[PDB]
Protein backbone atom coordinates (compact mmCIF):
# COMPACT_ATOMS: atom_id res chain seq x y z
CA UNK A 1 0.00 0.00 0.00
CA UNK A 2 2.48 2.64 1.34
CA UNK A 3 6.27 2.51 1.40
CA UNK A 4 7.72 2.23 5.02
CA UNK A 5 10.27 4.71 4.89
CA UNK A 6 9.92 6.47 7.97
CA UNK A 7 11.02 3.18 9.33
CA UNK A 8 14.04 3.71 7.55
CA UNK A 9 14.27 7.59 8.30
CA UNK A 10 13.27 7.54 11.28
CA UNK A 11 14.96 4.40 12.91
CA UNK A 12 16.35 5.19 16.84
CA UNK A 13 19.86 2.91 16.04
CA UNK A 14 21.33 3.89 12.74
CA UNK A 15 24.12 1.60 11.60
CA UNK A 16 27.30 2.04 11.79
CA UNK A 17 29.16 2.33 8.04
CA UNK A 18 31.33 -0.71 7.74
CA UNK A 19 28.44 -3.18 8.60
CA UNK A 20 25.61 -0.68 6.72
CA UNK A 21 21.93 -1.45 6.73
CA UNK A 22 19.77 -2.14 3.60
CA UNK A 23 16.06 -2.29 4.01
CA UNK A 24 14.88 -4.06 0.87
CA UNK A 25 11.36 -2.30 -0.04
CA UNK A 26 9.18 -2.91 -2.83
CA UNK A 27 5.48 -3.71 -3.58
CA UNK A 28 4.31 -0.42 -1.93
CA UNK A 29 3.52 3.46 -3.26
CA UNK A 30 5.18 6.62 -2.09
CA UNK A 31 5.53 10.21 -2.74
CA UNK A 32 9.30 11.12 -2.99
CA UNK A 33 8.46 14.78 -3.31
CA UNK A 34 7.56 13.76 0.67
CA UNK A 35 10.92 13.01 1.46
CA UNK A 36 12.23 16.54 -0.88
CA UNK A 37 9.66 18.88 0.73
CA UNK A 38 10.90 17.69 4.46
CA UNK A 39 13.24 19.56 6.48
CA UNK A 40 16.90 19.59 7.85
CA UNK A 41 17.95 17.57 5.10
CA UNK A 42 21.35 19.13 4.56
CA UNK A 43 22.24 17.02 1.66
CA UNK A 44 19.99 15.85 -1.13
CA UNK A 45 21.91 14.65 -4.40
CA UNK A 46 20.15 12.59 -6.86
CA UNK A 47 21.59 10.91 -10.08
CA UNK A 48 20.56 9.55 -13.20
CA UNK A 49 16.91 10.80 -11.65
CA UNK A 50 15.50 14.19 -10.31
CA UNK A 51 13.23 13.90 -7.40
CA UNK A 52 10.67 15.57 -8.39
CA UNK A 53 10.59 12.69 -11.57
CA UNK A 54 10.13 9.49 -9.12
CA UNK A 55 6.84 10.16 -8.94
CA UNK A 56 6.31 9.67 -12.28
CA UNK A 57 8.46 6.32 -12.18
CA UNK A 58 8.48 2.74 -11.53
CA UNK A 59 11.48 0.33 -10.24
CA UNK A 60 11.52 -3.57 -9.95
CA UNK A 61 13.44 -3.15 -6.47
CA UNK A 62 14.34 -0.17 -4.35
CA UNK A 63 17.09 -0.50 -1.71
CA UNK A 64 17.22 1.86 1.14
CA UNK A 65 20.73 1.59 2.31
CA UNK A 66 21.61 3.25 5.84
CA UNK A 67 24.50 4.75 8.07
CA UNK A 68 26.41 7.08 10.03
CA UNK A 69 29.58 8.85 8.74
CA UNK A 70 31.42 12.31 9.69
CA UNK A 71 30.35 15.62 8.17
CA UNK A 72 33.30 15.89 6.09
CA UNK A 73 33.14 11.95 4.76
CA UNK A 74 29.13 12.70 3.06
CA UNK A 75 31.01 13.89 0.05
CA UNK A 76 32.32 10.64 -0.39
CA UNK A 77 29.07 9.18 -0.60
CA UNK A 78 28.99 9.63 -4.49
CA UNK A 79 29.43 7.50 -7.49
CA UNK A 80 33.44 8.24 -8.17
CA UNK A 81 34.37 9.21 -5.51
CA UNK A 82 37.89 8.33 -3.18
CA UNK A 83 39.04 8.03 0.56
CA UNK A 84 38.46 5.43 3.44
CA UNK A 85 34.73 5.60 3.51
CA UNK A 86 33.98 5.31 -0.31
CA UNK A 87 37.04 2.61 -0.55
CA UNK A 88 37.06 0.47 2.59
CA UNK A 89 33.07 1.38 3.77
CA UNK A 90 30.63 1.81 1.45
CA UNK A 91 30.41 2.27 -2.42
CA UNK A 92 28.36 3.41 -5.00
CA UNK A 93 28.95 2.39 -8.52
CA UNK A 94 30.41 4.47 -11.31
CA UNK A 95 26.80 4.56 -13.01
CA UNK A 96 25.18 4.67 -9.41
CA UNK A 97 20.92 5.59 -10.11
CA UNK A 98 19.40 7.10 -7.07
CA UNK A 99 19.84 9.16 -4.31
CA UNK A 100 21.86 10.36 -1.23
CA UNK A 101 20.02 12.17 1.37
CA UNK A 102 22.12 13.18 4.67
CA UNK A 103 21.44 15.07 8.04
CA UNK A 104 23.22 16.21 10.87
CA UNK A 105 22.60 14.00 13.81
CA UNK A 106 24.93 15.38 16.19
CA UNK A 107 22.82 15.61 18.88
CA UNK A 108 21.64 12.03 18.70
CA UNK A 109 24.74 10.33 17.89
CA UNK A 110 27.16 12.25 19.88
CA UNK A 111 27.94 12.05 24.07
CA UNK A 112 29.46 13.80 26.47
CA UNK A 113 33.03 13.42 26.52
CA UNK A 114 32.51 11.42 23.08
CA UNK A 115 30.55 9.16 21.13
CA UNK A 116 32.22 5.83 20.43
CA UNK A 117 29.46 3.41 19.34
CA UNK A 118 30.09 4.34 15.60
CA UNK A 119 32.98 2.82 14.08
CA UNK A 120 34.87 2.59 10.41
CA UNK A 121 36.91 0.45 8.31
CA UNK A 122 40.36 2.14 8.31
CA UNK A 123 42.24 -0.75 6.76
CA UNK A 124 41.89 -3.34 3.80
CA UNK A 125 43.74 -5.59 1.51
CA UNK A 126 41.65 -4.07 -1.43
CA UNK A 127 39.00 -1.19 -2.14
CA UNK A 128 35.33 -2.67 -2.04
CA UNK A 129 33.44 -3.72 -5.28
CA UNK A 130 29.99 -1.19 -5.31
CA UNK A 131 27.38 -2.58 -2.71
CA UNK A 132 30.03 -4.80 -0.95
CA UNK A 133 30.13 -5.20 2.50
CA UNK A 134 32.65 -6.37 4.61
CA UNK A 135 32.10 -6.74 8.30
CA UNK A 136 34.90 -8.84 9.72
CA UNK A 137 37.47 -7.86 12.20
CA UNK A 138 40.41 -9.71 10.99
CA UNK A 139 44.05 -7.98 12.47
CA UNK A 140 45.42 -5.57 9.06
CA UNK A 141 48.95 -6.84 7.90
CA UNK A 142 50.69 -3.83 6.93
CA UNK A 143 54.25 -4.99 6.30
CA UNK A 144 56.08 -8.54 5.23
CA UNK A 145 55.19 -10.19 8.90
CA UNK A 146 52.19 -11.87 9.41
CA UNK A 147 50.27 -10.54 12.02
CA UNK A 148 48.67 -14.56 13.40
CA UNK A 149 45.79 -12.29 14.94
CA UNK A 150 47.72 -10.43 16.78
CA UNK A 151 47.40 -7.07 17.18
CA UNK A 152 50.77 -5.17 17.09
CA UNK A 153 53.67 -3.31 14.71
CA UNK A 154 51.95 -3.46 11.78
CA UNK A 155 49.19 -5.64 12.46
CA UNK A 156 46.12 -3.22 13.20
CA UNK A 157 42.87 -3.90 14.31
CA UNK A 158 41.15 -2.54 10.67
CA UNK A 159 37.85 -0.62 12.77
CA UNK A 160 38.46 2.69 14.07
CA UNK A 161 36.53 4.62 16.23
CA UNK A 162 34.88 7.89 15.85
CA UNK A 163 35.41 10.64 17.90
CA UNK A 164 31.64 11.84 18.12
CA UNK A 165 31.17 15.13 20.91
CA UNK A 166 29.43 17.99 20.48
CA UNK A 167 31.90 20.64 20.78
CA UNK A 168 33.78 19.04 17.40
CA UNK A 169 34.04 20.93 14.35
CA UNK A 170 30.38 20.35 12.52
CA UNK A 171 32.84 18.49 9.74
CA UNK A 172 33.27 16.03 12.40
CA UNK A 173 30.04 15.53 13.84
CA UNK A 174 27.64 12.42 12.96
CA UNK A 175 25.49 12.48 10.70
CA UNK A 176 22.93 10.12 9.30
CA UNK A 177 23.20 8.89 5.68
CA UNK A 178 19.93 6.89 3.51
CA UNK A 179 20.71 5.58 0.11
CA UNK A 180 17.86 5.09 -2.04
CA UNK A 181 18.79 3.04 -5.24
CA UNK A 182 16.80 2.29 -8.02
CA UNK A 183 16.38 -1.05 -10.16
CA UNK A 184 14.55 -1.53 -13.42
CA UNK A 185 14.91 -5.15 -14.55
CA UNK A 186 12.94 -7.32 -16.45
CA UNK A 187 10.59 -8.60 -13.59
CA UNK A 188 7.63 -6.26 -12.77
CA UNK A 189 8.18 -2.93 -11.19
CA UNK A 190 6.51 -3.05 -7.92
CA UNK A 191 7.60 0.55 -6.24
CA UNK A 192 5.92 3.30 -7.81
CA UNK A 193 4.50 6.26 -6.62
CA UNK A 194 1.02 7.95 -6.97
CA UNK B 1 63.29 4.80 -9.57
CA UNK B 2 63.29 4.11 -6.44
CA UNK B 3 66.48 5.76 -3.97
CA UNK B 4 67.94 5.80 -0.39
CA UNK B 5 70.59 8.06 0.10
CA UNK B 6 71.78 7.76 3.60
CA UNK B 7 73.96 10.38 5.51
CA UNK B 8 77.90 10.49 5.63
CA UNK B 9 80.33 8.20 7.85
CA UNK B 10 80.56 9.38 11.84
CA UNK B 11 83.50 9.24 14.23
CA UNK B 12 82.42 9.03 17.92
CA UNK B 13 83.98 7.98 21.15
CA UNK B 14 82.25 5.90 23.85
CA UNK B 15 79.09 7.98 25.72
CA UNK B 16 78.27 9.96 23.20
CA UNK B 17 75.18 9.90 19.97
CA UNK B 18 74.79 9.80 16.70
CA UNK B 19 71.81 10.55 14.39
CA UNK B 20 71.19 9.45 10.67
CA UNK B 21 69.18 10.20 8.13
CA UNK B 22 67.97 8.01 4.96
CA UNK B 23 66.72 10.26 2.12
CA UNK B 24 63.80 8.89 0.20
CA UNK B 25 62.70 9.48 -3.26
CA UNK B 26 61.29 7.41 -6.60
CA UNK B 27 57.96 6.53 -4.50
CA UNK B 28 55.47 7.44 -1.84
CA UNK B 29 57.16 7.42 1.12
CA UNK B 30 54.04 7.08 3.92
CA UNK B 31 52.90 3.71 1.43
CA UNK B 32 56.27 1.60 2.57
CA UNK B 33 57.54 0.77 5.83
CA UNK B 34 61.62 1.42 6.62
CA UNK B 35 63.87 -1.06 8.70
CA UNK B 36 67.54 -0.66 10.02
CA UNK B 37 69.70 -3.03 9.75
CA UNK B 38 73.12 -3.32 11.53
CA UNK B 39 76.41 -4.86 9.92
CA UNK B 40 79.77 -5.16 12.31
CA UNK B 41 82.73 -5.27 10.07
CA UNK B 42 83.26 -8.91 8.47
CA UNK B 43 80.14 -9.76 10.93
CA UNK B 44 76.55 -10.38 9.91
CA UNK B 45 73.35 -8.25 9.55
CA UNK B 46 71.71 -7.62 12.58
CA UNK B 47 67.89 -6.03 12.20
CA UNK B 48 67.46 -3.20 14.22
CA UNK B 49 63.57 -2.38 13.99
CA UNK B 50 61.24 -0.38 11.76
CA UNK B 51 58.96 2.68 11.58
CA UNK B 52 55.32 2.74 9.78
CA UNK B 53 55.78 6.26 8.34
CA UNK B 54 52.27 6.77 7.60
CA UNK B 55 51.43 6.82 11.66
CA UNK B 56 54.59 6.52 13.60
CA UNK B 57 54.51 3.34 14.81
CA UNK B 58 57.70 1.62 15.22
CA UNK B 59 59.29 -2.10 17.00
CA UNK B 60 63.39 -2.62 18.19
CA UNK B 61 65.02 -5.96 18.46
CA UNK B 62 65.48 -6.20 22.32
CA UNK B 63 69.26 -6.78 21.78
CA UNK B 64 69.51 -3.17 21.16
CA UNK B 65 68.36 -2.57 25.06
CA UNK B 66 66.66 0.79 23.86
CA UNK B 67 69.77 2.12 22.26
CA UNK B 68 68.07 3.58 19.06
CA UNK B 69 65.14 6.09 18.42
CA UNK B 70 63.70 5.72 14.97
CA UNK B 71 61.80 8.45 13.82
CA UNK B 72 60.32 9.95 10.46
CA UNK B 73 59.94 13.15 8.67
CA UNK B 74 56.69 12.84 6.17
CA UNK B 75 57.31 16.17 4.50
CA UNK B 76 61.08 15.49 3.66
CA UNK B 77 60.64 11.83 3.25
CA UNK B 78 63.17 11.32 5.04
CA UNK B 79 63.95 8.57 8.13
CA UNK B 80 66.25 8.55 10.73
CA UNK B 81 67.73 6.71 13.47
CA UNK B 82 69.10 7.73 16.70
CA UNK B 83 72.01 5.91 18.78
CA UNK B 84 72.57 6.82 22.43
CA UNK B 85 75.54 6.15 24.81
CA UNK B 86 77.95 4.36 21.38
CA UNK B 87 80.30 1.93 23.05
CA UNK B 88 83.11 0.10 20.91
CA UNK B 89 80.56 -2.91 19.98
CA UNK B 90 78.52 -0.16 18.38
CA UNK B 91 80.47 0.25 15.55
CA UNK B 92 79.54 -0.73 12.42
CA UNK B 93 77.50 0.13 8.59
CA UNK B 94 74.42 1.27 9.61
CA UNK B 95 71.32 0.29 6.56
CA UNK B 96 68.23 1.98 5.96
CA UNK B 97 65.97 -0.59 3.90
CA UNK B 98 62.27 -0.45 2.63
CA UNK B 99 59.93 -3.53 2.99
CA UNK B 100 58.28 -3.95 -0.01
CA UNK B 101 55.46 -5.55 1.48
CA UNK B 102 52.84 -6.27 -0.49
CA UNK B 103 54.20 -6.24 -4.14
CA UNK B 104 58.42 -7.93 -3.32
CA UNK B 105 58.07 -8.76 0.02
CA UNK B 106 61.50 -8.17 2.76
CA UNK B 107 63.85 -5.51 1.89
CA UNK B 108 63.40 -4.57 -1.85
CA UNK B 109 65.54 -1.42 -1.72
CA UNK B 110 68.52 -0.35 0.55
CA UNK B 111 70.43 2.29 1.06
CA UNK B 112 74.12 2.69 0.66
CA UNK B 113 74.96 2.35 4.34
CA UNK B 114 76.67 4.49 6.93
CA UNK B 115 79.73 3.68 8.15
CA UNK B 116 79.93 4.48 12.67
CA UNK B 117 82.90 4.08 13.95
CA UNK B 118 83.64 5.11 17.79
CA UNK B 119 72.74 -14.69 23.00
CA UNK B 120 69.61 -13.47 22.11
CA UNK B 121 65.92 -13.61 23.54
CA UNK B 122 64.98 -17.37 23.81
CA UNK B 123 61.40 -17.80 21.78
CA UNK B 124 64.14 -15.34 19.08
CA UNK B 125 64.58 -17.49 15.62
CA UNK B 126 68.20 -18.34 14.59
CA UNK B 127 68.77 -18.97 11.25
CA UNK B 128 72.18 -20.46 10.81
CA UNK B 129 74.11 -20.79 7.38
CA UNK B 130 76.85 -23.49 8.51
CA UNK B 131 78.81 -22.76 5.90
CA UNK B 132 81.02 -19.48 5.83
CA UNK B 133 83.13 -20.47 2.61
CA UNK B 134 82.33 -22.01 -0.37
CA UNK B 135 85.03 -22.49 -3.61
CA UNK B 136 83.54 -23.65 -6.48
CA UNK B 137 84.78 -23.23 -10.33
CA UNK B 138 82.94 -21.46 -13.39
CA UNK B 139 79.97 -22.83 -14.64
CA UNK B 140 79.21 -24.95 -11.71
CA UNK B 141 75.65 -25.58 -9.68
CA UNK B 142 76.23 -23.63 -6.16
CA UNK B 143 73.93 -24.80 -3.32
CA UNK B 144 74.25 -22.27 -0.28
CA UNK B 145 71.80 -23.69 2.43
CA UNK B 146 69.88 -22.09 5.60
CA UNK B 147 68.21 -23.34 8.38
CA UNK B 148 65.82 -21.83 10.65
CA UNK B 149 65.51 -23.06 14.44
CA UNK B 150 61.84 -22.71 14.16
CA UNK B 151 59.03 -22.96 11.58
CA UNK B 152 59.17 -20.27 9.40
CA UNK B 153 56.98 -21.53 6.59
CA UNK B 154 58.13 -19.90 3.62
CA UNK B 155 58.72 -15.95 4.83
CA UNK B 156 62.19 -16.00 3.91
CA UNK B 157 64.37 -13.88 1.46
CA UNK B 158 67.72 -14.08 0.75
CA UNK B 159 70.42 -11.21 -0.55
CA UNK B 160 73.25 -11.31 -2.55
CA UNK B 161 76.45 -8.99 -0.95
CA UNK B 162 79.90 -7.67 -2.85
CA UNK B 163 82.47 -5.82 -0.80
CA UNK B 164 81.99 -1.87 -0.28
CA UNK B 165 77.58 -2.65 -1.09
CA UNK B 166 74.73 -2.46 0.13
CA UNK B 167 73.07 -6.48 0.22
CA UNK B 168 71.25 -7.04 -3.20
CA UNK B 169 67.81 -8.72 -2.92
CA UNK B 170 67.35 -11.78 -4.66
CA UNK B 171 64.77 -14.02 -3.51
CA UNK B 172 61.94 -13.55 -1.49
CA UNK B 173 58.53 -16.01 -0.22
CA UNK B 174 61.24 -18.68 0.05
CA UNK B 175 61.42 -19.22 -4.27
CA UNK B 176 60.42 -16.08 -6.04
CA UNK B 177 62.70 -13.73 -7.40
CA UNK B 178 63.28 -9.76 -6.94
CA UNK B 179 63.00 -7.91 -10.21
CA UNK B 180 65.90 -8.08 -12.74
CA UNK B 181 67.38 -11.00 -10.74
CA UNK B 182 68.57 -13.68 -13.74
CA UNK B 183 66.55 -17.18 -13.82
CA UNK B 184 69.99 -18.77 -12.59
CA UNK B 185 69.50 -17.92 -8.79
CA UNK B 186 66.69 -20.04 -7.47
CA UNK B 187 65.62 -20.84 -3.82
CA UNK B 188 63.46 -23.55 -1.96
CA UNK B 189 62.18 -24.53 1.06
CA UNK B 190 59.48 -24.60 3.47
CA UNK B 191 59.47 -24.51 7.31
CA UNK B 192 63.08 -24.86 8.37
CA UNK B 193 65.61 -26.13 5.80
CA UNK B 194 65.95 -23.60 3.13
CA UNK B 195 68.60 -23.57 -0.13
CA UNK B 196 69.60 -21.20 -2.73
CA UNK B 197 70.81 -22.57 -5.89
CA UNK B 198 72.49 -20.84 -8.50
CA UNK B 199 72.61 -22.80 -12.08
CA UNK B 200 75.82 -22.09 -13.93
CA UNK B 201 77.51 -19.82 -11.51
CA UNK B 202 79.50 -16.65 -13.19
CA UNK B 203 82.06 -14.52 -12.45
CA UNK B 204 79.95 -11.71 -11.32
CA UNK B 205 78.41 -14.25 -8.62
CA UNK B 206 81.78 -13.54 -6.65
CA UNK B 207 79.89 -12.40 -3.46
CA UNK B 208 78.29 -13.23 0.00
CA UNK B 209 74.94 -14.73 0.45
CA UNK B 210 72.60 -14.18 3.32
CA UNK B 211 69.19 -15.59 4.18
CA UNK B 212 66.81 -14.50 6.53
CA UNK B 213 63.33 -14.88 7.91
CA UNK B 214 60.58 -12.58 8.04
CA UNK B 215 58.20 -14.89 9.57
CA UNK B 216 58.37 -13.25 13.50
CA UNK B 217 60.22 -10.35 15.04
CA UNK B 218 62.73 -9.31 15.56
CA UNK B 219 63.34 -10.33 12.35
CA UNK B 220 67.13 -12.47 12.20
CA UNK B 221 69.80 -13.73 9.21
CA UNK B 222 71.91 -16.31 8.64
CA UNK B 223 75.86 -15.44 9.01
CA UNK B 224 76.79 -15.66 6.07
CA UNK B 225 78.47 -17.48 2.91
CA UNK B 226 80.88 -16.56 0.85
CA UNK B 227 80.90 -17.62 -2.31
CA UNK B 228 84.70 -17.94 -4.53
CA UNK B 229 84.71 -18.66 -8.36
CA UNK B 230 87.59 -19.54 -9.59
CA UNK B 231 88.66 -20.81 -13.63
C1 LIG C 1 9.70 10.96 10.48
O1 LIG C 1 9.00 11.58 11.59
C2 LIG C 1 8.59 12.93 11.35
C3 LIG C 1 7.94 13.42 12.62
O2 LIG C 1 8.89 13.49 13.68
C4 LIG C 1 7.66 13.00 10.14
O3 LIG C 1 7.32 14.36 9.88
C5 LIG C 1 8.35 12.39 8.92
O4 LIG C 1 7.46 12.36 7.81
C6 LIG C 1 8.80 10.97 9.24
N1 LIG C 1 9.47 10.38 8.09
C7 LIG C 1 8.87 9.52 7.26
C8 LIG C 1 7.45 9.16 7.59
O5 LIG C 1 9.46 9.03 6.29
Amino acid sequence: NLCPFGEVFNATRFASVYAWNRKRISNCVADYSVLYNSASFSTFKCYGVSPTKLNDLCFTNVYADSFVIRGDEVRQIAPGQTGKIADYNYKLPDDFTGCVIAWNSNNLDSKVGGNYNYLYRLFRKSNLKPFERDISTEIYQAGSTPCNGVEGFNCYFPLQSYGFQPTNGVGYQPYRVVVLSFELLHAPATVCGP
Amino acid sequence: EVQLQQSGPELVKPGASVKISCKTSGYTFTEYTMHWVKQSHGKSLEWIGGINPNNGDNTYNQKLKGKATLTVHKSSSTAYMELRSLTSEDSAVYYCARDGYPYYYALDYWGQGTSVTVGGGGSDIVMTQSQKFMSTSVGDRVSVTCKASQNVGTNVAWYQQKPGQSPKPLIYSASSRYSGVPDRFTGSGSGTDFTLTISNVQSEDLAEYFCQQYNNYPWTFGGGTKLEIKA
